[PDB]
RNA sequence: CGGUCCGGCCGGGAACUCAAAGGAGACUGCCAGUGAUAAACUGGAGGAAGGUGGGGAUGACGUCAAGUCAUCAUGGCCCUUACGACCAGGGCUACACACGUGCUACAAUGGCGCAUACAAAGAGAAGCGACCUCGCGAGAGCAAGCGGACCUCAUAAAGUGCGUCGUAGUCCGGAUUGGAGUCUGCAACUCGACUCCAUGAAGUCGGAAUCGCUAGUAAUCGUGGAUCAGAAUGCCACGGUG
């Protein structure tokens, strides 16, 4: 199995093994499955090369792996040469959503330090 | 028809005398009385802090209970309305009539 | 400790409320501030007519005011002069029309209200508070009080650090609810502060 | 962020706005609006936008429309 | 328990077969209020075990029982600054009790599939005595024997 | 609370009744309706010139005797403070200490 | 005539009401399997019906309001014995012994001010 | 019971569930043992309830110059073309850290999908807002009923049935961020809540130490309310399993 985005999803059911691509999440998988006609609940075995590359040609159709990473660091740095307070943020490692800073903010700083 | 009286009150020793008054005047001036109904009291409770400053545990606990009467009068006889409309009642009994 | 407001926790088991009206959560907010308003005005217009008690009932459109007085010469006047002009500014004030009555109270020195007011007044001429306190003891038990209890708080006499003392003679079960405990406030606005009145009239059980 | 139903602008600002471009380029647009959304009308112009104390000067570009007034107007100074 | 001197609940049979003990059992099991849940494990590891061990579900429970069931324990006292470890006797009813709460405990501390073929391979360890369950007992007993002069 | 915070909220009072109550509304209701007007309509605009008081959203509720804006009652128009004083002096009707 | 008796427990109220013949139950106009889907709540209705015998002796018309699951089939199990001493009166001995003539009183306990639930304090905090 | 659109829905029936006013009942009263023949305790009978049956309100004289002059009131002091007053923008939401109280987790007593049984207690006209229609959705348009045991918020969730995952940083867990939106409000940049799509941190059960809870309690599972234009993991209250 190879789809997309390089990646080599596992033999796993349908539904799951196409959320291994970065771009395609529990929505996308179940809406590619269903206009390619292959069920949710079944397994890499049995789907032959006839029925991956017509999923190949469905999930072509959304901005995926390094196409879709580029298209979020473009977004991220576009805001940071902008000088808003949204990409001041973003070049400072602190929450940009308005959360508080005071007290837990960890997953943005990262582990403390003394 | 029929002249539905509801009756609220915040004391229910007052409701229930207030009620005895309109039965007994209409089943007395020749009328046929369904009821005293007692309908589900309305109990509005109020939480305040009792310090007026900090002391979140410190607290009282009030309520306001709202008595609901429903008295039904199936014959609207002539002696039966004049009676009820000049009937003094409680002040604190608020009245509704419903044709 | 903190003791519980001896009316409060008797209103529906032996004492009555000042308030008898019923309204709506509409309506409700706005005739307790017309009630408020009303019992100040009349407070501060017969304050030396020795007004014990307010009653305030609400039937349908109109306001009915019982001042529970000492003296009802004075709040009556001249064949209805006083009540006249009264109920003309608490028809303007409530809104709908107004309607006085006022209940005479017969022995004072048996009335909580009239007996902190008057320990207050007194403080206010200058007198000894154990003079006013023990005072109010003795003509309250002479007159049939199954007991009575006299509280006076801050600067007593004018002294710089605050003192709290009291005066109990006879029974005053605080905790029987069955207990007919008559309880008031006043304060005394001194040259040196204000002076809490506390007293308590125990006038029998049931 | 907003109901697509109208993007908001001050009308004070909207006429300074208007008075900026026919008679030409002047001195920094002093304002306090920074609740208003930046139009393309506004691209070129210099909006000195209040931050609580000062009028920080904002030189407008194309990639800073849609975005309010007040995002380029630091309003906390921590060192 | 300083001036009231209390009894013991009594609780309702084991509604499959019922026994008081496995009413016991399925409660010391029973998390979060959940009774149906509960009585789901004790029963599927129930039957699990005794068709792996040779039917009689009553009797294959009571020797794994027999085994985990302990005779002494040490009870903490401070007489003078010091921390003496004096071996009592366990009553009968608690001999059950502590017995059935290791089954419990060992099982829950188990890497298997489920908490019924947890429960399950833990009843089948306790009737071999070769598990985690008899090593609390095992424990409990080197602790005894040891402090054996303070009784 | 001061004098002039009470003075401010009588203003946010007589202003919300004589814009946002007969006026504002018209001109909000207007600025939603999607069959009519969808570009050229200015009543988002002409609603930022009316005086800022008038908003209902920026009156605050206050005690009506203290002017207290916090611990505030609808059933009442009092603070949980003067709610009490009254409810203990039976001025509260059909209001006393409840326990169930 | 229908032999009747109300049985409740917590906030569930259930009347049971007695007619020879058959060992039909009837609960809500539903049958027994269909309404309760756990066993154990089977088997405490079933419970009055041990030591008073019946196996095809009398059928029961019941209707239950309120609760949950053991609260209604608690409540049944009360309503079924006040139904039984309404036919016999000598079944109260039988019916005592068991322990289902007792109305179970425990009610859910009121939430406290200053505690987290109902006795539940909220943790406490030294320094 | 009479009639069926198989809905208490309509005549009716006042039986029952329930509603809410009044009343009865439990007092160691009876029996037995222990105990100075006492007090009392223990056990048993009857009883829906048994030893203050369960829960609440109720907090003595006093203690800590304990808290509150920022609810209000008030002695004294201080400002009074300013410490008063009006306005716009900002701040109270900052962030190397530390502590206290919480929520959500680390999973198969569990996650997900479909089907489905059973609550209680509240709120509501400048309001709760059905049904219908449009949108994946938050919502939107249209528009009944209801100042309410009638109408509405509102489908209780745990649970049960079947299927799936199979001990994996996973179909666990949801943080963080990107893109697009919804609504309230003059106005959501600082700094609202919620939705859609994508992202998928830490965490595989917590050192020393430490807290709550004795029964319908703990534990767990949902539900409502006050404040409130909008803004609950807080608080107050409610029942389910147990
Ligand atoms: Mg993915
Ligand atoms: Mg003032
Ligand atoms: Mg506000
Ligand atoms: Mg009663
Ligand atoms: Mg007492
Ligand atoms: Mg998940
Ligand atoms: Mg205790």
């Amino acid at each position: 199995a190879r789809i997309a985005g390089i990646n080599i999803p596992d033999h796993k059911h349908a539904v799951i093994a196409l959320t291994s691509i970065y771009g395609v999440g529990k929505t996308r998988s179940k809406a590619i499955l269903a206009a390619a006609g292959i069920a949710e609940d079944v397994k890499i075995s049995e789907l032959s090369e006839g029925q991956i590359d017509t999923l190949r040609d469905e999930v072509a159709k959304f901005v995926v792996e390094g196409d879709l990473r580029r298209e979020i660091s473009m977004s991220i740095k576009r805001l940071m040469d902008l000088g808003c307070y949204r990409g001041l943020r973003h070049r400072r490692g602190l929450p940009v959503r308005g959360q508080r800073t005071k007290t837990n903010a960890r997953t943005r700083k990262g582990p403390r330090k003394p | 028809q029929r002249i539905r009286i509801r009756l609220k009150a915040f004391d229910h020793r007052l409701i229930d005398q207030a009620t005895a008054e309109i039965v007994e005047t209409a089943k007395r001036t020749g009328a046929q009385v369904r009821g005293p109904i007692p309908l589900p009291t309305r109990k509005e409770r109020f939480t305040v802090l009792i310090s007026p400053h900090v002391n979140k545990d410190a607290r009282d606990q009030y309520e306001i209970r709202t008595h609901l009467r429903l008295v039904d009068i199936v014959e609207p006889t002539e002696k039966t309305v004049d009676a009820l409309m000049r009937l003094d009642l409680a002040a604190g009994v608020d009245v509704q009539i419903s044709l | 400790g903190q003791k519980v407001h001896p009316n409060g926790i008797r209103l529906g088991i032996v004492k009555p409320w000042n308030s008898t009206w019923f309204a709506n959560t509409k309506e409700f907010a706005d005739n307790l501030d017309s009630d408020f308003k009303v019992r100040q005005y009349l407070t501060k217009e017969l304050a030396k007519a020795s007004v014990s008690r307010i009653v305030i009932e609400r039937p349908a459109k109109s306001i009915r005011v019982t001042i529970h007085t000492a003296r009802p010469g004075i709040v009556i006047g001249k064949k209805g002069e006083d009540v006249e002009k009264l109920r003309k500014v608490v028809a303007d004030i409530a809104g709908v029309p107004a309607q006085i009555n006022i209940a005479e109270v017969r022995k004072p020195e048996l009335d909580a209200k009239l007996v902190a007011d008057s320990i207050t007044s007194q403080l206010e001429r200058r007198v000894m508070f154990r003079r006013a306190m023990k005072r109010a003891v003795q003509n309250a038990m002479r007159l049939g009080a199954k007991g009575i209890k006299v509280e006076v708080s801050g600067r007593l006499g004018g002294a710089e650090i605050a003192r709290t003392e009291w005066y109990r003679e006879g029974r005053v079960p605080l905790h029987t609810l069955r207990a007919d405990i008559d309880y008031n406030t006043s304060e005394a606005h001194t040259t040196y502060g204000v002076i809490g009145v506390k007293v308590w009239i125990f006038k029998g059980e049931i | 962020r907003s109901l697509k139903k109208g993007p908001f602008i001050d009308l004070h600002l909207l006429k300074k706005v208007e008075k900026a471009v026919e008679s030409g380029d002047k001195k920094p647009l002093r304002t306090w609006s920074r609740r208003s959304t930046i139009f393309p009308n506004m691209i070129g112009l210099t909006i000195a936008v209040h931050n609580g104390r000062q009028h920080v000067p904002v030189f407008v570009t194309d990639e800073m429309v849609g975005h309010k007034l007040g995002e380029f107007a630091p309003t906390r100074t921590y060192r | 328990p300083r001036r009231r001197v209390i009894g013991q609940r009594k609780i309702l049979p084991d509604p499959k077969f019922g026994s008081e003990l496995l009413a016991k059992f399925v409660n010391i099991l029973m998390v979060d209020g959940k009774k149906s849940t509960a009585e789901s494990i004790v029963y599927s590891a129930l039957e699990t075990l005794a068709q792996r061990s040779g039917k009689s579900e009553l009797e294959a429970f009571e020797v794994a029982l027999e085994n985990v069931r302990p005779t002494v324990e040490v009870k903490s006292r401070r007489v003078g600054g010091s921390t003496y470890q004096v071996p009592v006797e366990v009553r009968p009813v608690r001999r059950n009790a502590l017995a059935m709460r290791w089954i419990v405990e060992a099982a829950r501390k188990r890497g298997d599939k489920s908490m019924a073929l947890r429960l399950a391979n833990e009843l089948s360890d306790a009737a071999e005595n070769k598990g985690t369950a008899v090593k609390k007992r095992e424990d409990v007993h080197r602790m005894a024997e040891a402090n054996k002069a303070f009784a | 609370a001061k004098q002039s915070m009470k003075a401010r909220e009588v203003k946010r009072v007589a202003l919300a009744d004589k814009y946002f109550a007969k006026r504002a509304e018209l001109k909000a209701i207007i600025s939603d309706v999607n069959a009519s007007d969808e570009d050229r309509w200015n009543a988002v605009l002409k609603l930022q010139t009316l005086p800022r008081d008038s908003s209902p959203s920026r009156q605050r509720n206050r005690c009506r005797q203290t002017g207290r804006p916090h611990g505030f009652l609808r059933k009442f128009g009092l603070s949980r403070i003067k709610v009490r004083e009254a409810a203990m002096r039976g001025e509260i009707p059909g209001l006393k200490k409840a326990s169930w | 005539n229908q032999y009747y008796g109300t049985g409740r427990r917590k906030s569930s109220a259930a009347r049971v009401f007695i007619k020879p013949g058959n060992g039909k139950i009837v609960i809500n106009q539903r049958s027994l399997e269909q309404y309760f889907g756990r066993e154990t709540a089977r088997m405490v209705v079933r419970q009055p019906l041990e030591l008073v015998d019946m196996v095809e002796k009398l059928d029961l018309y019941i209707t239950v309001k309120g609760g949950g699951i053991s609260g209604q089939a608690g409540a049944i199990r009360h309503g079924i014995t006040r139904a039984l001493m309404e036919y016999d009166e000598s079944l109260r001995s039988e019916l005592r012994k068991a322990g289902f003539v007792t109305r179970d009183a425990r009610q859910v306990e009121r939430k406290k001010v200053g505690l987290r639930k109902a006795r539940r304090r909220p943790q406490f905090s030294k320094r």
